[PDB]
């Protein structure tokens, strides 16, 4: 017990989702060129969740088609451009629109 | 169709809630029905969640809100002419109104 | 929060009611913490080994 | 609970005693000048009290 | 450790008997942590306010 450790564990449902870009080095991406972007999920009080498990299965749209192309790995949004213009990327969690 | 009372014995309900210590929740002794209850001022968001414990199938509700809580001041001014001011007012629903 | 034109922002469109934002107080104490969803597996002793 | 912190507390006897000087410039001291040495007490496993 | 002069290190005077240091291994999930020793009051949540 001299040497032992503690921990917290919180169980808890996902309250609210972010996408936020993975370090920016512009607010403008090129034709032929990518970023990418995290997304969080937090709690009532903006705890962030250490493990999502499987559950956690989600979806992008676009609202210019054609302006960019998105993909999905874990919980990394990545998009490339197209052509140029104006576009809205929207992504939710699948199984819990909202 | 809605179902029946009788058959929510058999679903899985999971309610969700932002802020909890503002608007806190318990369950009935009809689990169609929740008890809430205000704790201090404030506005909480509100879902629930139900889902099939045999197919692990859900669908879940809109989000809605919940205020936990108007008069004007000064009820009787006096100015002169030229002069200028500016009404307050207290209570009511001042995130929404 | 107020809307206006990218063009024009001498004058807003639109303005928001309000939103409240309620900061909690922490307890200062450096607290090893998990926060995981429901019915779901955790890797955290494997991965700090 | 969940805004919550842990922590550990250890009860023990002092196990040895180090003097070591406070951020020195060079091995010596002057005819005239000072240096300045804490002293730490540890536990059985070098914990410090 | 082996004993010499300032002067002739070229040969030991003396040598001594090896010591054995032994150590322990860490949880590595960093707790906060206080060791007091016995019957001693503790000003820690005065200090960390």
């Amino acid at each position: 017990m001299d040497t032992s450790k503690l921990f917290k564990i919180n169980s808890k449902p996902f309250s609210h989702l972010e996408l936020l870009p993975i370090n920016p080095t512009s607010t403008v991406i090129p034709i032929g060129g990518s970023m990418s972007f995290a997304i969080y999920l937090r709690d009532d009080i903006g705890e962030v969740f250490t493990e999502y498990g499987s559950s956690a299965i989600f979806s992008s749209e676009v609202s210019n088609t054609g302006i960019i192309s998105s993909s999905i790995d874990a919980n990394v949004v990545t998009i490339k451009g197209i052509r140029a213009g104006l576009v809205t990327l929207h992504v939710y969690l699948k199984d819990m629109p909202h | 169709q809605q179902f029946d009372s009788t058959q929510y014995q058999y679903m899985n309900i999971i309610p969700h809630i932002d802020n909890p210590n503002v608007l806190s929740m318990t369950q009935s002794s009809d689990s169609q029905v929740f008890t809430l209850k205000g704790l201090d001022q404030g506005l909480v968001t509100l879902s629930v969640t139900i889902q099939n414990p045999k197919t692990s199938f859900s669908a879940t509700s809109k989000t809605i809100q919940i205020q936990v809580f108007f008069r004007v001041s000064p009820s009787v001014l006096h100015l002169v002419p030229g002069g200028h001011f500016q009404i307050h007012w207290t209570g009511g629903a001042p995130i929404r109104q | 929060v107020w809307a206006y034109s990218g063009g024009d922002k001498t004058k807003h469109l639109f303005q928001a009611a309000s939103l409240q934002i309620n900061v909690i107080p922490d307890i200062p104490i450096q607290t090893t913490s998990l926060l995981l969803p429901l019915n779901t597996p955790s890797s955290f002793i494997v991965n700090n080994h």
